[PDB]
C-alpha cells in the first residue's frame, strides 16, 4: 500500500482521491492519504471551499516515485512534488502514520470500480496527452482546453487528445464519400486503431482518461473527446466482437459512476441515442442500454 | 449561415454562387403488381444547379440506370447529387468556381460538405426560403431533354433567356420565382396563362415566350392572381 502525504492543509478544501472525496477544514491537522492500492493509476484532486471555480488535480502512479502534496501560498493551490530522498520519505510518512494524521483510502474489498474505470489507463499514455515532461505526475483542471478546441491558446497547457473529425479527409477516402461517412469502419479500424492508436487498449485508455477528466474536473473538451470516441465505434458497422464486449463493460461502469445530478450536462443525447437505438451497434451494448434505461430514461 | 429574406440581395452581388436543388433527382411512379402489391418504377431525373446572377443552369440529367441494383435510393440520391455537383466544380476553371453553394434542402448539407472537403474555401449553405425549383420539370423543354435522355448527360441552359438585356438579375430572379411558384401551385392554369396568345412564341433557343415588357407585366399580374387564388381555393378565403 502506498501513501500521498501532505505538508499541511492551510486552506479549507474538498479533497478527491480516485472516486472518493472528503472535506478538510482550514488548518485542520491533516497529513495525507494512506493505504492507496498499488498497481493502479490514481488521481488526487481539489476544490477549494472559497472558490468552487477550477477543480484541479494530479494523475499519478505510485510505482513511479514518492510524491507529496504541499500548499503553495503564492500560486494558491495544493501542488504535487516528488521527494527523491527515499529514506527521508519513509521516515516523515512513518512519523505521520504513527501520529495517525492520515486518512485511509477507503477501498471496499468487493469493489472493482476504480479498476473498471481505469482498466486501460496507463501513466505512460497520460503523459503524452498532458505534456510536462519534467514531472512524473500530470496536472489537469477544469479550464484546460484540447488540441482540437485550439483549432476552433497556450499549447503547453493543452490536452493533446487524438483529433477525431468525421468530416475530414482523414476520415473519408476519395471516392468512398457516402460509404465512409455513413459506415466509419475504415476511419475506426484502419486510420485510428491500426494507424494511430496501434491497438484498442490504447484507444480504450484514452477514452477512459477523457471520461474521467470530464467527470472529476468538468473539463468540457474531455467530454467532447469521450463522446467522439464512442460515436466512432457506434457509427462503424464493422468492429471486432471483443472490442464491443469490452466497450459495453467500459461504458456500463462509467454510466454507473456518473453522479445522477451531472447527467444533464455530461451526457450527449445525440450520441447515446445513436449508439443505443439507431446505429449499427443498437443491439450490441446490452449492459450499457440496461443501466441507461433504468437510471436515465429521461435522456432517451 | 442560412439564407433568408434579410440577406436576399446577396445573391446578385459579384461573388459566384450556385443554388442546388435535388428535388427532381430520384423520381418514381408507384404502381400495383400482378400480386396486388405495390412497386415503384423510376423515371429519369435531373439536378437543378443555377447561378442566380447570370441565369446559367447546369442541368445534370440523372438516367434511371444509375439506380439499378442500388438500395436506399432516396439517401443515395443526395449523395449522387453531391458527387455530381462536386464533379462540376472540379471541371470548372478556378476563376469560375463558386464561392458559395446553397442547397435548397438541409439534408443536402452533409453530403455536399463531404464531397467538397477538397474545397475548404467554398461555403456550403442552407436557406430558409421556400424556393419553387421543384417545378423546373413543368418547363417543357427541360422536361423534354430529361425524359428523352438514354444516358447520363449534362445540358446547359440560360433559365433567363435574354432577359438580362433588359432587366437586372434581381428582377430576373424575381420573375423566375413567380413563374415557377405559379407552375407549382396549379401547373395547368400557369401554363394556360403563358401560352394563351398564339402570336407570342418561344424561340428555339429559349425556354419562355418572347413577351414585350408590357406583356410581361400582364403575365406577372396574372400569375399573382393565380397564386393568391389557389391559396384561396386552398384555405377558402
Ligand atoms: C519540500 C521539502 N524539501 C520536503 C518536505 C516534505 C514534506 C512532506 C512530505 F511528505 C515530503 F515528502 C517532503
Amino acid at each position: 500500500m502506498n501513501t500521498v502525504p501532505f505538508t499541511s492543509a492551510p486552506i479549507e478544501v474538498t479533497i478527491g482521491i480516485d472516486q472518493y472525496s472528503f472535506n478538510v477544514k482550514e488548518n485542520q491537522p491533516f497529513h495525507g492519504i494512506k493505504d492507496i492500492p498499488i498497481g493502479h493509476v490514481h488521481v488526487i484532486h481539489f476544490q477549494h471551499a472559497d472558490n468552487s471555480s477550477m477543480r484541479y488535480g494530479y494523475w499519478f502512479d505510485c510505482r513511479m516515485g514518492n510524491f507529496y502534496i504541499q500548499y503553495d501560498p503564492k500560486d494558491g493551490l495544493y501542488k504535487m512534488m516528488e521527494e527523491r530522498d527515499g529514506a527521508k520519505f519513509e521516515n516523515i510518512v512513518h512519523n505521520f502514520k504513527e501520529r495517525q494524521m492520515m486518512v485511509s483510502y477507503p477501498k471496499i474489498d468487493e469493489d472493482d470500480t476504480w479498476y473498471n474505470l481505469t482498466e486501460f489507463v496507463q501513466m505512460d499514455k497520460i503523459r503524452k496527452i498532458v505534456r510536462k515532461d519534467e514531472n512524473q505526475f500530470s496536472y489537469v483542471d477544469s479550464s484546460m482546453t484540447t488540441v482540437q478546441e485550439n483549432e476552433l491558446s497556450d499549447p503547453a497547457h493543452s490536452l493533446n487528445y487524438t483529433v477525431i473529425n468525421f468530416k475530414s479527409r482523414e476520415a473519408i477516402r476519395p471516392g468512398h464519400e457516402m460509404e465512409d461517412f455513413l459506415d466509419k469502419s475504415y476511419y475506426l479500424n484502419t486510420v485510428m486503431l491500426q494507424g494511430i492508436f496501434k491497438n484498442s487498449s490504447n484507444y480504450f485508455g484514452e477514452l477512459q482518461f477523457a471520461f474521467l477528466n470530464a467527470m472529476f474536473f468538468g473539463n468540457y473538451g474531455s467530454s467532447l473527446q469521450w463522446h467522439a470516441m464512442i460515436e466512432l465505434i457506434c457509427s462503424s458497422a464493422t468492429v471486432p466482437k471483443h472490442m464491443l464486449d469490452k466497450l459495453d463493460e467500459i461504458l456500463y461502469y462509467q454510466i454507473k459512476t456518473l453522479p445522477e445530478q451531472y447527467s444533464d450536462i455530461l451526457l450527449n443525447e445525440r450520441v447515446w441515442n445513436i449508439c443505443l437505438y439507431s446505429s449499427f451497434q443498437k443491439n450490441s451494448l446490452h449492459n450499457t442500454e440496461k443501466i441507461m434505461e433504468n437510471k436515465y430514461p429521461e435522456l432517451l | 449561415g442560412a439564407m433568408n429574406s434579410s440577406n436576399y440581395a446577396e445573391l446578385f452581388n459579384n461573388d459566384i454562387k450556385l443554388f442546388v436543388d435535388d428535388t427532381n433527382v430520384y423520381r418514381v411512379t408507384v404502381h400495383k403488381t400482378f400480386e396486388g402489391n405495390v412497386a415503384t418504377k423510376a423515371i429519369n431525373g435531373c439536378i437543378f444547379t443555377l447561378n442566380p446572377k447570370t441565369g446559367h443552369l447546369f442541368l445534370k440529367i440523372i438516367h434511371t440506370s444509375v439506380w439499378a441494383g442500388q438500395k436506399r435510393l432516396s439517401q443515395l440520391a443526395k449523395w449522387k447529387t453531391a458527387e455530381e455537383v462536386s464533379a462540376l466544380v472540379r471541371s470548372l476553371p478556378k476563376e469560375e468556381q463558386p464561392k458559395q453553394i446553397i442547397v435548397t434542402r438541409k439534408a443536402m448539407l452533409d453530403p455536399l460538405e463531404v464531397h467538397m472537403l477538397d474545397f475548404p474555401n467554398i461555403a456550403i449553405r442552407p436557406t430558409e426560403l421556400r424556393l419553387p425549383f421543384s417545378a423546373a420539370m413543368s418547363i417543357d423543354k427541360l422536361s423534354d431533354v430529361v425524359m428523352k435522355a438514354t444516358e447520363p448527360q449534362m445540358v446547359l441552359f440560360n433559365i433567363y433567356d435574354d432577359w438580362l438585356d433588359r432587366i437586372s438579375s434581381y428582377t430576373a430572379f424575381s420573375r423566375l420565382t413567380l413563374l415557377l411558384r405559379a407552375l407549382k401551385t396549379n401547373e395547368e392554369s400557369a401554363k394556360m396563362i403563358l401560352l394563351s396568345d398564339p402570336t407570342i412564341t418561344i424561340k428555339s433557343y429559349h425556354l419562355w415566350p418572347s413577351f414585350t415588357d408590357e406583356q410581361w407585366i400582364t403575365i406577372e399580374s396574372q400569375m399573382r392572381d393565380l397564386i393568391l387564388t389557389e391559396y384561396g381555393r386552398k384555405y377558402n378565403v
